């Protein structure tokens, strides 16, 4: 059912977000899944292509958000897709931005708990709010094949 | 124009460029 699928998509997304965030946090481990290998490559490609802008955005974000970065990230994700359209490129940017955000929070002395909250925010949004789009596009296996 | 919309639009434009190269 829709609830069963959403729960599964949320967990699949959480694993993916947790892996990318860890990858951005100095941890070196083999990708746990083909989708993780793909996201590591694609999200770092997007960062390398816009590194200064992502860095500036992450610092502005954290300086204007305050107490709850996860809540602020939900509002950004909502505005990113605020034109009703959804595609894998926008998903990649969410991962790229959150990876830079996580790295900046670590640089500022924060614990890994904040990282986990950001991963759960991505998972809840894509696996819950965007479950229909994710399913119709084949989920993270479709993400893999779309980018060959 | 407020922060969340500013950041969302910035990410949108970078996503569009990523699609142009893919």
């Amino acid at each position: 059912g829709p609830l069963s699928m959403s729960c599964w998509l949320r967990e699949q997304t959480l694993l993916l977000a947790e892996d990318y965030i860890s990858f951005c946090s100095g941890i070196q481990q083999t990708p746990p899944s083909e989708s993780a290998e793909a996201m590591r490559y694609l999200a770092k490609e997007m960062e390398q292509q816009h590194r200064t802008k992502f860095r500036s955005l992450s610092q502005e974000f954290l300086d204007t958000c305050g107490a709850d970065p996860s809540k602020c990230l939900q509002s950004v994700m909502r505005e990113l897709v605020g034109d009703g359209k959804m595609n894998w490129g926008r998903v990649v940017s969410i991962f790229t931005f959150t990876g830079v955000l996580a790295s900046e929070l670590l640089s500022r002395g924060e614990n890994s708990e904040g990282s986990r909250r950001l991963a759960e925010t991505i998972a809840d949004y894509l696996g819950g709010e965007k479950q229909d789009w994710l399913v119709e596009n084949g989920g993270w296996e479709g993400f893999c094949r779309f980018f060959h | 124009l407020w922060a969340a919309k500013k950041y969302g639009q910035q990410l949108r434009r970078m996503s569009d460029e990523f699609d142009k190269g893919q």
